[PDB]
């Protein structure tokens, strides 16, 4: 399915991935939406 | 024990012995062979002078001063007159060989100086007039006198060793197998060269493969005195010659 | 992948790889790690780029000639008036290419042309053509063309190539010889002879290519440029040598200006930055 | 008849493209390749080799003096030379590594340099030789080169130093072309105590400067050079 | 497939996820589920639409030239006169596909290039000519040519493109570094002078595309634009940043004006609908 | 010389298709990709992050 | 469809080349080959029989 | 994948080689970086 | 490979054969070249 | 590959394959290590080039 050698002729595969959304949601350390006060 | 900078070069009924050389170069890493059966494209049976060719032959000195500009030997033309190799150059049609070539320069602790030796292939020449001037046969073919670099010739190669008689930068001709003679330590270089070509065997006549360089890239100097002169020896010895072809002798 | 460096502290030794002799001509092999401490590193790198083949395999314009389609004049050879205009087959004409070839001694390698027509139309004329081009292959020794019309057209043995301006033609040729390495320099003559030239022009017989317009005389004279291209395939060569610094005066000679100007820049004093 | 669409670019001409091709000889059989010494496989083998640096190229220096760099009698602490380090350019532009990098856009990896003295046997000397990492101007001190990386040279019974030039960089590549922001620094040699000559002895003396690249030398991408035109 | 609801029903509890404290900085994640009640729904969807590939991944003009097939002027650079026109790479040109890119401040791809040319004859030209263009990629540091046919063009070394006016090209360029990723923004200097330019154009040094006609010069002027898209191809990106909301004055700063129209359409009142 | 038909769309050009194409720069290698912090996989990842509302725009 | 795209030399007309055509005559049957003394393989069988030597063209 | 019988109308294929710089670095007879002095 | 039936329509195939000199060079009744008389 | 040429060394024989008469019409194979010492070497070729199919083709 590949007609050319270098990477950069490949179609733009293709591969998903699955959302990690806490790198720019939950970055704050060792907390969790428990229902818990936020601050305590 | 032994070191590096003494060395014995025994070839046929020659020998040279030096105690201020520099490690010996094989050009290219390969040492001169004899061609194969497979390499071989000429049905007749080849000749294998060996000793009577394959031996040391020295070429007229030259002398270092001040202002030279070097000096350039074609091979196998510079041997042309050297007995029995001189002779197999022309009684055949075709031939094939290494070299090993050694550069002398001697001198004191009170000297300085560097010479560059060079081997290059396929040297082709420019032209001292330049334009889409081509040089003369006698001009490229000097024998044992070699071209002098520091001698004027309006008919013959460009002579000013900043390029190398060819438009091409002499710092980089280092490229080439080459060799220093820096008087600071060695006195000697010696180069051995395989046989270059694009052809098995080729004529020995029309054609240069070789082009011996030796230029002063410091000149030489004393501590104290008049401008120094020391000669320069150039002995060079075929290493697996091989012959093609025998028909009378060329006349050129 | 491989190191580029290896994790070396400070030393304290006999042993100095930093002190050698240029005189021996070698140039062993020395890293970071043998003068100043280091951190162990990949290299990340192939070499892929600098290969030979990637390095002389890349298509560079070798050569341009011009045809025209135009009545015959009786008094002009279909030369002189360019009916047809016949190349001698010479990568050094484009000097660019020269050099990446000059490089090297001895380089062998098959080609691939390819071969660009272009028309133009300088005069009055009342419409465009898309004229039809013809390239032949001319071996040393095979007839050479003296009519845009000539028998030898026929290309009866010659390879011969159509295509039409604003197209291309795209063909290989294999290793022509007849040596086992195409030579870049001569250092000889064709023969012992004091005369006779110097220089690989003595060997660079690789034949000609002959154009053609092949359409008929239209009713106004029409300009093409063809532009022909080559590119290096299966590439070896043998013996590197240094690039010419000097400007290059002639094909096929190394030849330089009798008062050429040096390459190297200078500066005021060899201690300015 | 299979039913096909083109895309763009259909019957363009690049230059970088590789497709097969007919062959205009069917069952030529090319000349046998016989062994012929000094193959070469990648650019990469020959930028290895040292070169001359024609360092001395000061104004008025003419034919080899231009690879010549002088020494001279009872300086200390002097600078002998120094040049900033570009690789398609500067005293380096007209090397081996030199012409081969002008064929490059990028370019990364250590440098060597390396000097032969080619003075009397009976001199003697010590020479700093230093490099500058970029960030920095200069130098203009001893002070200040002996601050960079650095090698003393004892000028004795071996003719030749080789320094070893790191890949002080925060940049993966640099251009190969003089550019401020991925510069290489600056490349300077002082006397680290003074040329000696033998006892009534007065004259310069000389030392060759010769570049090559290191076992962990790239290059990326390849371009044309600027040192050649044509008309 | 997954939920995008799950079934909760009326609560009555200590925990309460509907309060929080964004002082934290973060945005703990909450569904409806846990403000209302709800029923079990399925998302049927990927997000497929919404990957980074697919938003960086359509093609964009990035560049318009204009060159013309002329007959020289004696007077004038042929830069002057459109003969030939060096594109000097930058993506920010047509701020489209800028801001698309300044989302993120580190970015990584392969390029796709398509370009188009289409020709123009605003004269009194007797015909249409399907003129040849010649498009040629110069790294940093490669000769950019003097003359519409100077030697540059030989392209010995430089990639190149030739296409017809009425066609397209086609290429890929692979990341071109230096470094890992591409820069959108630049926080500093090429080195440390108060007179240095500040800003990404420190580290715009993708080269630049030269455009030529290779035909002749005819008997009339004919106008060709070209266009250039690009697409990127495997893109990764990092750190994700706010898209500017003021109106672009120059290629590589982010400047605005001094007295900017505030990009936030107004109301009566904060209560009306 | 295998038989073909070429179809409507051919030699069109399309913003958002994709096909492969010949490299303009053969053998190149890229450089290595070192670890960066904030790799964005998705734009709904960066939709659930909370931003100010300028709901006084009055 | 099938993407393709098309390469320099497409529709070029090369005298040395060898492509597969349809054939203009459907289901033709050829004339049987019978033994014919003299088969000729290669150049080079010829090449290897005597010939005369014009050699006192004076 | 080849569509064509002479060699010469293949691709330009496409096998790397390792380097071997010491033809040209290290044609000297009889010598290794020991840090050994070069001469002796 | 074949894309056609009419073998007219097939390449130019494709199949070598060995040299057979002797129907032109030596089709003389009962000879060899053994260093032995032509004639005898 | 085969042999364009087999070693040969000097001969003194009653064999004299340089001897023959052309009135039989024979154009009897002969080789250069039939007149000269030889070295072995190698063809190196097929003569794909001067087959007939090449040749009309």
């Amino acid at each position: 399915i590949n007609y050319y050698k270098d990477a950069a002729s490949s179609s733009s595969a293709g591969q998903s991935f699955s959302m990690d959304p806490s790198k720019f949601t939950e970055p704050v350390k060792d907390i969790m939406l428990k229902g818990a006060p936020a601050l305590n | 024990g032994y070191s590096d900078r003494v060395e014995q070069i025994t070839l046929g009924n020659s020998t040279i012995t030096t105690q201020e050389a520099a490690n010996s170069i094989v050009a290219y890493g390969e040492w001169p062979s004899f061609l194969s059966d497979v390499d071989a494209s000429d049905v007749n049976k080849t000749t294998k002078p060996d000793t009577s060719a394959c031996r040391f032959y020295t070429l007229d000195s030259k002398m270092w001063t001040q202002g030279s500009k070097g000096w350039c030997w074609k091979l196998p033309d510079a041997l042309k007159d050297m007995g029995i190799f001189g002779q197999n150059m022309f009684f055949h049609s075709q031939g094939r060989t290494g070299y090993t070539i050694h550069v002398q320069c001697n001198a004191t602790k009170f000297h300085s100086g560097c010479l560059l030796v060079v081997v290059i292939p396929e040297h082709q020449l420019a032209s001292a007039e330049g334009g889409n001037v081509s040089v003369l046969y006698d001009k490229t073919h000097p024998g044992e006198k070699g071209i002098d670099l520091s001698e004027a010739d309006s008919t013959g190669p460009m002579k000013d060793p900043l390029y190398m008689m060819d438009g091409t930068l002499i710092g980089n001709s280092l490229i080439f197998p080459h060799q220093f003679i820096n008087l600071r330590t060695n006195n000697t270089a010696t180069i051995v060269v395989p046989y270059i070509n694009s052809v098995p065997m080729d004529s020995m006549t029309r054609h240069n493969n070789l082009s011996l360089m030796v230029i002063p890239i410091v000149d030489i100097t004393a501590t104290s005195g008049t401008t120094p002169s020391i000669p320069v020896t150039i002995t060079i010895a075929p290493m697996f010659l091989e012959l093609s072809g025998i028909r009378s002798k060329a006349v050129i | 992948q491989t190191l580029a460096s290896i994790k070396s502290d400070s030393k304290h030794t006999q042993k100095v790889p930093s002190l050698t002799a240029n005189e021996t001509g070698a140039t062993l092999p020395t890293t970071p790690s043998d003068s100043v401490e280091t951190r162990t590193t990949l290299m990340h790198y192939t070499g892929s780029e600098t290969t030979l083949e990637n390095f002389l395999g890349r298509a560079a314009c070798v050569h341009v000639v011009e045809i025209v389609n135009k009545r015959p004049t009786d008094t002009e050879e279909h030369r002189m008036q360019l009916l047809f205009n016949n190349w001698k087959i010479n990568l050094s004409s484009l000097v660019q290419l020269r050099r990446k070839l000059e490089m090297f001694t001895y380089v062998r390698f098959d080609s691939e042309y390819t071969i660009i027509a272009t028309s133009s139309q300088p005069n009055e004329a009342k419409f465009s053509s898309n004229l039809t081009i013809q390239a032949m292959f001319i071996p040393p020794g095979a007839p050479n063309p003296k009519k845009w019309d000539d028998y030898t057209w026929q290309s009866a043995t010659n390879p011969s190539v159509f295509f039409n301006v604003g197209k291309s033609a795209r063909f290989s040729v294999p290793y022509l010889g007849i040596a086992s390495a195409y030579n870049c320099f001569y250092d000889g003559y064709s023969h012992d002879n004091s005369t006779t030239p110097y220089g690989i022009n003595v060997l660079n017989h690789m034949g000609s290519m002959a154009f053609r317009v092949v359409n008929e005389h239209d009713n106004h004279t029409t300009h093409v440029k063809v532009r022909v291209y080559h590119r290096a395939k299966h590439i070896r060569a043998w013996v590197p040598r240094a690039p010419r610094a000097l400007e290059y005066l002639h094909i096929g000679r190394t030849n330089y200006k009798q008062s050429p100007q040096n390459p190297i820049k200078t500066r005021k004093t060899i201690s300015t930055y | 008849g299979l039913p096909t669409v083109l895309t763009p670019g259909s019957e363009q001409f690049l230059t970088t493209d590789d497709r097969q091709s007919p062959s205009a000889m069917p069952n030529y059989e090319p000349t046998p390749l016989i062994h012929i010494p000094g193959e070469v496989k990648n650019l990469l083998e020959i930028a290895q080799v040292d070169t001359l640096i024609p360092l001395n190229n000061t104004t008025n220096t003419t034919g080899l003096g231009m690879y010549r760099i002088p020494l001279v009698q009872n300086m200390q602490g002097e600078q002998v030379f120094g040049f900033r380090l570009y690789l398609g350019d500067g005293v380096l532009k007209t090397t081996l590594l030199g012409e081969l990098c002008q064929y490059f856009t990028h370019w990364a990896g250590s440098l060597r340099l390396s000097f032969m003295y080619t003075g009397p046997a009976l001199s003697s000397a010590k020479l700093l030789i230093a490099y500058t990492p970029p960030g920095a101007q200069g130098p203009t001190k001893r002070k200040e080169a002996m601050l960079g990386t650095h090698v003393v040279w004892d000028i004795g019974l071996q003719s030749t130093v080789v320094l070893n030039i790191p890949w002080t960089s925060g940049v993966q590549y640099r251009y190969t072309d003089p550019d401020t922001y991925t510069s290489a620094g600056f490349v300077s040699c002082w006397y680290q105590t003074s040329l000696v000559l033998p006892p009534q002895t007065q004259q310069t003396v000389y030392m060759l400067g010769f570049i090559s690249a290191c076992p962990d030398f790239k290059l990326r991408l390849m371009k044309d050079t600027q040192s050649i035109h044509q008309e």
